[PDB]
């Protein structure tokens, strides 16, 4: 299984864009083995609307299209069980 | 202690037919219809 | 007197044995329609079918030959 | 009939929704008898009401206002004056001691007022732990028990809508002391939510009489020719059921904890080191959960207030139903509008024998305390108009045997406790609103 | 499942629901399972234009539920705490 | 391997699950990690990528690093963006393409 | 009076109908090594049907207090019958206060 | 796991089914499945102009039933 | 899951599938994401209807964010 | 007189040539000797045929089972 790879890194700041276009840029509080992530202090851009901030915020899982993951983390060893 | 104590089901069996003579084989409590405790009340209230 | 329930696993079984040409609609394509004979199925009920020609709206006929329908499309199975 | 368990039945209810109440140390608790006479003679002598709110077999909870009457001979008064004002008859049988003259009595006078019998056969685990009968002659002993309930039944009205059998969801299998209390349908359930899906009506209605399973075959067959199959009950139900009376009581720890780790019922290692009746309760309580069972043959088979209002009026009302007041009754209106209609069958005594109770029906209207109504007597009538008094009502309760819940006011279809219009009532009564159209009848 | 233990606890009244097309639904819910397959009587049905449509007996598959509006009388409804093993939610009295 | 019955254990389902990525059709993002390959990737949205994939998942879910990203819409104009990485969700992947590094 | 007994009305749709799984306690037997034994316990006077205690001290246990709180055996001469009868007093005095 | 659809009921009646696609379907039901995969026979196809077209014995995947209805009183 | 629970009794705003936003005081949720809100409003387009209590399916919800805290010793010698 | 399954099916038709068809109107030509039990499926050599018109050709091919609609010849 590869979603332990995302509980695994917790606590940095992401880029996500969902399901329906939209797309959040914060922080993640805890993401779910059933990938139900946990987002604090992020940025929701509504596709043809008008960004707005929100303290915090939950994904379904299967709201997830990918990620955009920052550069400062040790992929190789992140990916070992 | 001694305080408190688990006896398997065997060891009660066992306690249980070792010391056959000394109890009682009702298990009813029919028995002591007027011959209870509170029909002696009654009856020494009663003078009977 | 009453008539015995016919699950539709055991429908589609009989009519594999029958041969009976089936019209086969699609879950959202409204128009396009397969037509063939039934020469297989699983619990999920893919049907494999027998010469599969895709008739449209206009009877645009196109033989399909031997083709395997997954299971996901099938919204309707007609008897002829 | 006396001691026959109907109490312990609807302590099995108040364990569940009253945690704070535990069992006594010594007897049972008879929740619900609430009186130091009763207490001593340990046997009901008056008939307490009790409204508590259940859950049915799916999750939809009910309000149960069910009414706790005394199985002695001399007390009919008391199954006969609270029956007037409910629906149904929920008839507790000892399978054991079986039908008798007092549960002869009862279904005599419960069928010829028309009234739906829901059948529990209660004391179940005495056939397994105390007559210890196999579970064949168990099975029998039963049968036998439900075949003269539709005897006495049938001496009445030959009718087939007065039939209880447990094929129709109408007979309830019930231990109060172990705490479980369940039907065909509860052990279909039972099984299906575990095992995956099977309708559990079909399953449920092939679950009786000599229908039996064929264990290669996995079909009921109907006569199964020399021993191919065993009984269907017999099967699924009885056998398994004295497979667990017999592990928890027969010493077996490891076979036990591995049997309920199946069923993902986990206990803490010094639970299996009980005494063999509290072990019987936690893993009765734990396998049978709430007895939904009973409280869905309770709802299915007995009317709701609304759809016995026909009935109510027609039997017990004997004024005209073409009045206004008769179809106030008919349709149970609730709004305020309306006339304001109660039947008092019963008094109660508070805490101190001082002032008494009026155990009420409102069969249509509304009422508020400090509300004045008009009491009609047992014989009033146009040619008697003597017998009403004018009177009013201090406090609105809903009873709850040990307790009562005090309500501003009260709506049509609910049995309530009355306060201050008690003076004028001996034995029944009739209460109606005073600002009301001319000509009232009495029940 | 407390969510369709409220469902359950709607049986009886008049709830709304709206399915996947948009179209709204009044009526009476008589029955509903675990999938929340539904049936329901007297049915008003407003499609997503506006357009009324009266219904009589529906049998409304759950997989194609939006939401729904229970009657507000039920927001006391009990929450019970459910076991690993229970699949219903009910009062409880043994361990847990 | 001879158990495709799909009624397995534990031991059994995990050994299925290696060996379809041993020679199954998603063997191919195997051979494409441990020799780093070019794959482009399609998504549900008509959206483009092309990247080395550093792991997968047997979802397909992938994580891809230095992905060139084109999407296509006035006049048709084509855009590009690159990510240096990303965590894509198997869901919305509609085909995998490998462009061989020789 | 039934027209058709519930048991072939049951049968008599799907005569075919079937059920995969067995009962909850197939393996078992109704009846284990110790469970007649453990039965007899059960219906036992006081201190031996429990399995669990409190270790009372050894002079607050009778051992003989059952043979007086019954009726006397018949045919006893009259200095046992009176003895049974006084014993049976003292108890009784102690229980009222 | 699954749970068995409650449409006893409704066998041998005349039925109205809603598809996918504002499709609609008459017929008497004559059998059911887990996944709500019904059974369908003397059924009558309606199109969008409402033109009624015999359709046969036919055998809906539950998948795209939205509705079962029935007219009766 | 924990953190699921903590979001109970909160005022939470939903944006669902469809676009539209529910917002209310969350009573109960489901293993599927069914959510349970008590006194709900609607948030189409933004314009306001009382919809009061509401079951929202597990695959309609999208997001979801509270706007709200939960609401609301002995003697010496 | 002999029915064939839809896994017997495709594992008996490894290595030959095949047009699958995606639920939105592509059709790949290619030979296919890969598929597992989700019948998500691999291709060698494969092409892009839409509307019936070889554009482009893109090699080996994996295709995720959902996405296709059939897979015949
Ligand atoms: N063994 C066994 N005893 C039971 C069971 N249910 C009730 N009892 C016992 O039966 C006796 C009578 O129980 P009650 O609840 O007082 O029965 P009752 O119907 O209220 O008696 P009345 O009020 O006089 O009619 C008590 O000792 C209960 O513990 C049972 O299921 N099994
Ligand atoms: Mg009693």
């Amino acid at each position: 299984k590869l979603v332990r790879f995302l509980m695994k890194l917790t606590n940095e700041t992401v880029s996500i864009e969902l399901k329906n276009g939209t797309i959040v840029h914060g922080t993640i509080t805890s993401v779910d083995m059933q990938m139900n992530t946990h987002l604090k202090a992020v940025k929701m851009t509504v596709k043809g609307r008008e960004p707005v901030p929100v303290e915090t915020l939950s994904i379904r899982g299967n709201n997830i299209r990918y990620y955009i993951l920052p550069d400062s983390l040790p992929l190789d060893t992140l990916l070992i069980d | 202690t001694y305080r408190r104590w688990k006896l398997n089901l065997p060891q009660m069996a066992n306690l249980h037919r070792l010391g056959y003579q000394l109890l009682s084989d009702l298990r009813d409590d029919n028995y002591f219809y007027l011959f209870n405790d509170n029909s002696f009340f009654t009856a020494k209230a009663l003078n009977v | 007197v009453q008539k015995v329930m016919i699950p539709p696993i055991n429908f589609i079984f009989k009519l594999l044995q029958q041969h009976t040409p089936v019209s086969i609609w699609l879950f959202e394509q409204t128009d396009i329609r397969l037509q063939g004979q039934i020469r297989g199925f699983d619990e999920f009920m893919n049907i494999v079918l027998d010469d599969a020609v895709q008739v449209d709206a206009k009877n645009n006929k196109r033989e399909l030959g031997r083709i395997l329908l997954k299971g996901d499309n099938i919204t309707l199975i007609q008897a002829i | 009939h006396l001691h026959h368990g109907k109490s312990a039945l609807l302590d099995l209810l108040v364990y569940y929704t009253h945690p704070d109440t535990k069992p006594p140390k010594r007897r049972s608790l008879r929740y619900t008898d609430t009186h130091y006479l009763e207490r001593e003679r340990v046997m009901s002598i008056k008939s307490t009401p009790l409204t508590l709110a259940v859950s049915d077999m799916k999750g939809k909870t009910f309000a149960f206002q069910c009414i706790d009457t005394p199985g002695h001979v001399d007390f009919v008064d008391e199954v006969a004056a609270p029956m007037a004002i409910s629906d149904g008859v929920v008839l507790v049988v000892d399978v054991i001691e079986g039908v008798m003259i007092n549960t002869t009595r009862i279904i005599k006078h419960a069928i010829l007022h028309d009234m739906p019998i829901v059948l529990v056969l209660n004391k179940v685990d005495r056939l397994i732990l105390e007559l210890r009968l196999p579970p064949n002659d168990a099975y029998h002993k039963l049968r036998h028990v439900i075949d003269e309930v539709n005897d006495n039944i049938c001496q009445i009205s030959k009718d087939l809508k007065y039939r209880v059998s447990p094929e129709l969801g109408n007979v309830c299998f019930a231990s109060c002391d172990l705490g479980y209390c369940f039907t065909l349908s509860s052990f279909a359930k039972l099984y299906i939510d575990r095992h995956g899906g099977i309708d559990v009506d079909l399953f449920s209605k092939r679950l009786w009489g000599d229908i039996y399973f064929d264990s290669k075959t996995r079909k009921f067959a109907k006569q199964s020719l020399d021993g191919s199959g065993v009984r269907s009950f017999v099967h699924f139900i009885l056998e398994p059921l004295y497979k667990l009376h017999t592990l928890t009581i027969s010493d077996e720890a490891e076979k036990l904890k591995k049997h309920l780790s199946s069923f993902q019922i986990y206990l803490k290692p010094k639970d299996y080191l009980l005494d063999p009746k509290p072990l019987l309760q936690l893993i009765c309580a734990s396998f049978f959960g709430f007895p939904v069972g009973f409280v869905n043959a309770v709802t299915r088979h007995i009317p709701s207030p609304r759809e016995n209002a026909a009935r109510k009026a027609s039997q017990s009302y004997i004024g005209p139903i073409n009045s206004s007041i008769g179809k106030a009754i008919l349709e149970m209106s609730r709004e305020e509008s309306a006339p304001l209609v109660m039947h008092v069958t019963k008094l109660y005594n508070t805490v101190d024998a001082n002032n008494f109770y009026a155990f009420a029906r409102v069969y249509s209207g509304q009422v508020k305390k400090g509300q004045k109504v008009k009491v009609l007597g047992e014989n009033y009538s146009l040619e008697d108009e003597e017998d009403m008094v004018v009177a009013h009502i201090a406090e609105i309760c809903v009873p709850c045997a040990r307790y009562r819940l005090h309500v501003d006011g009260a709506v049509a279809g609910m049995l309530v406790l009355l306060g201050g219009v008690d003076n004028s009532i001996s034995k029944t009564a009739t209460i109606v609103s005073d600002n009301l159209k001319d000509d009232p009848y009495i029940f | 499942s407390l969510c369709i233990k409220l469902l359950h606890e709607t049986q009886g009244h008049i709830v709304t629901m709206e399915l996947e097309n948009g179209s709204t639904y009044r009526g009476k819910l008589i029955e509903a399972e675990d999938n929340m397959n539904c049936q329901m009587r007297d049915i008003s049905v407003t499609a997503r234009d506006g357009r009324v449509s009266h219904l009589d007996q529906v049998y409304i598959r759950g997989s194609h539920i939006r939401f729904l509006i229970v009657p507000d009388m039920l927001r006391n409804a009990p929450m019970f705490k459910v076991g690993p093993g229970r699949s219903v939610p009910l009062p409880t009295r043994g361990r847990r | 391997v001879d158990k495709p019955r799909s009624e397995l254990s534990e031991i059994e389902l995990a050994r299925l699950e290696e060996y379809e990525f041993s020679a199954g059709p998603l063997s191919v993002l195997q051979q494409a990690v441990k020799n780093h390959d070019q794959v482009l990737i399609n998504c549900r949205n008509n959206k483009k990528l092309l990247a080395r994939v550093k792991a997968f998942d047997r979802h397909s879910n992938m994580v891809l690093e230095n992905v060139k990203e084109m999407w296509t819409e006035g006049k048709a104009i084509n855009k590009d963006r690159f990510i240096s990485k990303m965590f894509l969700r198997g869901d919305g992947v509609v085909l995998v393409v490998r462009i061989p590094s020789a | 009076e039934l027209d058709t007994s519930p048991e072939d009305s049951a049968i008599e749709e799907d005569p075919n109908f079937e059920i995969p799984f067995d009962p909850f306690f197939h393996s078992e037997d109704i009846e284990f090594e110790h469970t007649a034994s453990a039965l007899i316990l059960l219906w036992a006077p006081h201190p031996f049907n429990k399995r669990s205690g409190a270790t009372k001290r050894a002079q607050d246990v009778p051992l003989i207090k059952h043979w007086y709180l019954e009726h006397c055996p018949p045919n006893q001469p009259v200095k046992v019958r009176v003895s049974y009868q006084k014993l049976l007093k003292s108890h009784v005095m102690n229980k009222l206060h | 796991k699954a749970g068995a659809p409650d449409l006893k009921k409704y066998l041998d009646r005349q039925v109205f089914v809603q598809l996918n696609g504002s499709r609609k379907v008459y017929g008497v039901l004559r059998g059911y499945d887990i996944f709500l995969n019904i059974v369908l026979e003397d059924s009558i196809e309606e199109k969008v102009d409402g033109e009624k077209v015999k359709i046969g014995s036919v055998a809906i995947r539950g998948n795209s039933v939205i509705m079962i209805e029935t007219l009766d009183k | 899951t924990t953190k699921m629970v903590s979001l109970l009794n909160h005022s939470l705003n939903v944006t669902t599938k469809d676009g539209r936003t529910f917002v209310g005081q969350l009573l109960a949720f489901d293993g599927f994401m069914n959510l349970v809100l008590s006194d709900c409003q609607e948030y189409r387009h933004e314009e306001k209807r009382m919809l009061g209590l509401v079951i929202l399916r597990g695959e309609f919800i999208v997001s979801l964010s509270v706007q709200g805290p939960p609401p609301m010793l002995l003697s010496g010698p | 007189f002999v029915p064939v399954n839809p896994k017997p099916f495709l594992q008996g038709l490894i290595g030959k040539p095949v047009l699958v068809r995606l639920k939105w109107g592509q059709e790949y030509k290619g030979t296919l000797q890969s598929v597992d039990s989700y019948m998500n499926l691999q291709l060698l050599n494969a092409e892009e045929l839409v509307d019936g018109v070889k554009t482009g050709d893109l090699g080996e091919i994996l295709i995720r089972c959902n996405n296709v609609l059939w897979v015949g010849e």
